[PDB]
RNA sequence: UGAGAAUCUUCUUCGCCGUAAGGACAAGGGUUCCUGGGGAAGGGUCGUCCGCCCAGGGAAAGUCGGGACCUAAGGUGAGGCCGAACGGCGCAGCCGAUGGACAGCAGGUCAAGAUUCCUGCACCGAUCAUGUGGAGUGAUGGAGGGACGCAUUACGCUAUCCAAUGCCAAGCUAUGGCUAUGCUGGUUGGUACGCUCAAGGGCGAUCGGGUCAGAAAAUCUACCGGUCUGCCUCAGACGUAUCGGGAGCCGAAGUUGGAAACGCGACGGUGCCAAGAAAAGCUUCUAAACGUUGAAACAUGAUUGCCCGUACCGCAAACCGACACAGGUGUCCGAGUGUCAAUGCACUAAGGCGCGCGAGAGAACCCUCGUUAAGGAACUUUGCAAUCUCACCCCGUAACUUCGGAAGAAGGGGUCCCCACGCUGCGUGGGGCGCAGUGAAUAGGCCCAGGCGACUGUUUACCAAAAUCACAGCACUCUGCCAACACGAACAGUGGACGUAUAGGGUGUGACGCCUGCCCGGUGCCGGAAGGUCAAGUGGAGCGGUGCAAGCUGCGAAAUGAAGCCCCGGUGAACGGCGGCCUAAGGUAGCGAAAUUCCUUGUCGGGUAAGUUCCGACCUGCACGAAAGGCGUAACGAUCUGGGCGCUGUCUCAA
RNA sequence: CAGGUGAGCUAAGCAUGACCAGGUUGAAACCCCCGGGGGCGGAGGACCGAACCGGUGCCUGCUGAAACAGUCUCGGAUGAGU
């Protein structure tokens, strides 16, 4: 039920915009928004690093709880799902029995006011934070830790899901959104189910600047650069030869990972 | 038709100023190089 | 005036700007300000004058701006992380306004200062005293709050401007008239007090429970349960008083109707998605500590009020342009008449100015212009330029289409003055005047048909704005999180990213539609990894010296040694190739004399009297072709090409 | 080639403030009559046009008024804006 438009303007017909009806229209939470994002592409020395990051709308951070481990054994009521910049996923406010308010990722479904139970012994309801050991095999889960503590690092974009597979003495295999079959420690927490706002992916931008509103400066082809600025140099017409990037390499097929100790910690099936 | 020199006092002294030059070995070199040449001015501080 | 005057002073006309060419600020300049004097040089001429030379004055703050407060980016930075050196980072803290915070307004005036000084009357904090009160204060820590987007938009109101036979003030007038109902000018600012009128705006309120929340505390917050329109508020108006100001010859009047802000009420409503600082001041809590018969607080009196800035120029003759420079320069205010509206256009108030050589004369030629017989694009690379079109209202508008548009298509009609009538300035009738009625100024030429690019946009400061670049959309490909990727003396630190595969990086195509064929041989890459080859290293069998010898010592194989290359598959939205009377293949659709056609003015048709151009077919494609994308596409273009209408001194041919 | 000086012009980023007369068009959504008509509403890298931003074509200027401008004409003008 994404919003559409008639073509009253040349670039309005192809645009798409997300359905905000279920989001609660409210201010983010004054304590949970430490705010202060510098929003610079320039890095520690003022030299451009991730190229083409540019202006766009100013945002604030709102702190999100990724570990979800200090509240073990405590129930939480879902105050209000609400919008958030800097995430493909919508987030849910939740109030704890001791009265602490805290933010979390929103799973698919989860109507406002649903109870949620963090901890070891909490049941595989939607929204609970669980160790991999108590999770039944094959269930949809997101917000997955790579290490105990730290916090969730896997599955956190909108609509991503992780699949438990088999189990070892401690380590539990899971299917990553790439389809990678990676092992993960039993004590890692996860949130059951898929992430909310499942169909972010179909939004159509519909005009140039609308990505500027996202802070993405125009991305030049190196087909246009002079040979000074890119290995696709001049050439009096238009082409390419050899297929290499900015600093030269292979963008079509080249293995790029290194020879880390991580490689033995996953079954080789990948992407 | 805008010209090269838009004066600005805080900019003129934040760059170029004696305290600014003293922060850096190059600027202390500028200072002694001027004292040796014997200029009356030495900096935009004067 | 003066030695000397077109230019200096004054007077009276004149003309010129008036969302400025008026006024106030910020910069930034630095005495350019005022007074008296001067005349070398600077002033594009003069000069008795000046922004020039000389001398002397002017510049006043508890409340305005900053500081004795706070924080953003940024810069620092004891400790700390690194690094041939110099140094590079770096948590807290600190600096750092462009932002947050905060106590006065009305009037007067030196030649030259003004929310500063003087006058009237306020406020602020601090100390102390008198008294009420006569006890709780209540932290570098907790909590609230401060705290924020955009577009629209309802109601009240002010600033402020308009009208009048409202008031007030002063005098005339005459030309032909008006004797004022004519003319001109003025027609309130602050403060205090109201059983005065007032839209709009804010706010629910305690009792209790739980520890797992705010470090612990907490009577303050958060969570959780139980409990019953009203308050507060003045924007602003009105009255009384008072203190000012007030046209004017010391001091009059201060009315009625209307208009109306971006300003005020307010932190209003509503809609939207791109989801819109921090921090102290401030309100509320306890910790520690100090007391609880000299509290918190309040009232009055008194006392204290530091530093820096303030002159003048400040869209420019005082700043940036080497100049008294046609250039630029951020913010604020910017009246009236008319014209749908307006900061537009024309005239003008206030205010400000005529641009620091002048005077003649009315040749050629040159620059900006006005009119032009007849003809009308014949001119020319091209209608380049100059006409023509011109605002508002009514009627009417195609092929095509993505159904929104093309569209202001095209085309026609009205437009002024008076009177009666109807409705809330319009419409209805009638009359009138001219050549002419958006009467002067501002104010679209339009149509048909191509090529290219979908589109808004972006660009070569100063010869190129386009068909370039970017763009949404698509595709390949990588990257499992100290992510790939990049800056970097660096196991430093950062960016990616306080993001985590619906995300991030790169590459190329470039909305939308139908689509995107053949060829893994080379090159790249991804897999395999029976075998070929391959470094140091492990090994040291043997070949030699030199010693009487022990021994020392120079070489030194075989085998065994990784990645990698040779080898074997595959991969094209990888680099590419898809032709010359064997190569891995040899052109699927679509198009074709192209932006690609050499021969070339190809042939036929179209359009013109005449067509190297142009359009449609044909195909013999020198030398098209499928995401270095192929074929289309509505809409779009200061884009290029061809045509036609319209009107024009582009032209016959110039006056 | 070395070590410096320069982002006060200009090329971008960041923090924080500010600016964009007026008129035209009338998207959703919401509400009635049967996707169509009416109302209502006020959306847009919408239209026209001042500031402002920009430089499209001729001409003038060419020991300039100006070391890149001037008259006239033209592009945008709530957005990828200044
Ligand atoms: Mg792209
Ligand atoms: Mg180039
Ligand atoms: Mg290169
Ligand atoms: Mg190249
Ligand atoms: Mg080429
Ligand atoms: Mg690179
Ligand atoms: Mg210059
Ligand atoms: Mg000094
Ligand atoms: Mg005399
Ligand atoms: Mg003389
Ligand atoms: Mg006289
Ligand atoms: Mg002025
Ligand atoms: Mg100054
Ligand atoms: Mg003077
Ligand atoms: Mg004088
Ligand atoms: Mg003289
Ligand atoms: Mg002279
Ligand atoms: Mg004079
Ligand atoms: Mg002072
Ligand atoms: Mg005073
Ligand atoms: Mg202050
Ligand atoms: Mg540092
Ligand atoms: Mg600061
Ligand atoms: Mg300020
Ligand atoms: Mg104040
Ligand atoms: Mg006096
Ligand atoms: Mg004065
Ligand atoms: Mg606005
Ligand atoms: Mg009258
Ligand atoms: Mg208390
Ligand atoms: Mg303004
Ligand atoms: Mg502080
Ligand atoms: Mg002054
Ligand atoms: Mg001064
Ligand atoms: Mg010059
Ligand atoms: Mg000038
Ligand atoms: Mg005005
Ligand atoms: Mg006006
Ligand atoms: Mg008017
Ligand atoms: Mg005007
Ligand atoms: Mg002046
Ligand atoms: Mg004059
Ligand atoms: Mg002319
Ligand atoms: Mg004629
Ligand atoms: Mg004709
Ligand atoms: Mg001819
Ligand atoms: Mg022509
Ligand atoms: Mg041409
Ligand atoms: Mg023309
Ligand atoms: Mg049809
Ligand atoms: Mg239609
Ligand atoms: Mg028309
Ligand atoms: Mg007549
Ligand atoms: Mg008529
Ligand atoms: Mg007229
Ligand atoms: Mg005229
Ligand atoms: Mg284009
Ligand atoms: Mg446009
Ligand atoms: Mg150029
Ligand atoms: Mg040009
Ligand atoms: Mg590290
Ligand atoms: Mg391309
Ligand atoms: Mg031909
Ligand atoms: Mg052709
Ligand atoms: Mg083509
Ligand atoms: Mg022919
Ligand atoms: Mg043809
Ligand atoms: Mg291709
Ligand atoms: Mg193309
Ligand atoms: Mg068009
Ligand atoms: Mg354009
Ligand atoms: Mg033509
Ligand atoms: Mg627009
Ligand atoms: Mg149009
Ligand atoms: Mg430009
Ligand atoms: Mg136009």
């Amino acid at each position: 039920a994404v919003k559409k438009y008639r073509p009253y303007t040349p670039s309005r017909r192809q645009m798409t915009t997300a359905d905000f009806s279920g989001l609660t229209k409210k201010r983010p939470e004054k304590a949970l928004t430490e705010a202060l994002p510098k929003t610079g592409g320039r890095n520690n020395r003022g030299r451009i690093t991730s190229r083409f990051i540019g202006g766009g709308h100013k945002r604030l951070y709102r702190i999100i709880d990724f570990k979800r481990r200090d509240k073990s054994g405590v129930n939480a009521k879902v105050a209000a799902i609400e919008y958030d910049p800097n995430r493909s996923a919508r987030i849910a406010l939740l109030h704890y029995a001791d009265g602490e308010k805290r933010y979390i990722l929103a799973p698919e479904g989860l109507t406002v006011g649903a109870t949620v139970n963090a901890g070891p012994e909490a049941e595989p309801k939607l929204g609970n934070a669980l160790p991999l050991r108590f999770v039944p095999v094959g269930a949809v889960v997101h917000a997955l830790e790579l290490v105990p503590g730290k916090g969730a690092q896997l599955a956190r974009s909108a609509g991503t899901s992780v699949q438990v597979q088999g189990k070892e003495s401690d380590y539990v295999i899971v299917r990553l959104p790439s389809g990678e079959l990676r092992r993960v420690h039993s004590e890692c927490y996860a949130t059951i189910g898929a992430v909310g706002n499942a169909e972010h992916k179909n939004i159509v931008l519909g005009k140039a600047g609308r990505s500027r509103w996202l802070g993405r400066k125009p991305h030049q082809r190196g087909s246009a650069m002079n040979p000074v600025d890119h290995p696709h140099g001049g050439g009096e017409g238009r082409t390419g030869a050899g297929r290499v990037p900015v600093t030269p390499w292979g963008k079509p097929t080249k293995g790029l990972k290194t020879r880390r100790k991580r490689k033995t910690s996953d079954r080789f099936i990948v992407t | 038709m805008k010209r090269t020199y838009q004066p600005n006092n805080r900019k003129r002294a934040k760059t170029h100023g004696f305290r600014a030059r003293m922060k850096t070995k190059s600027g202390r070199n500028i200072l002694a190089r001027r004292r040796a040449k014997g200029r009356h001015q030495l900096t935009v501080s004067d």
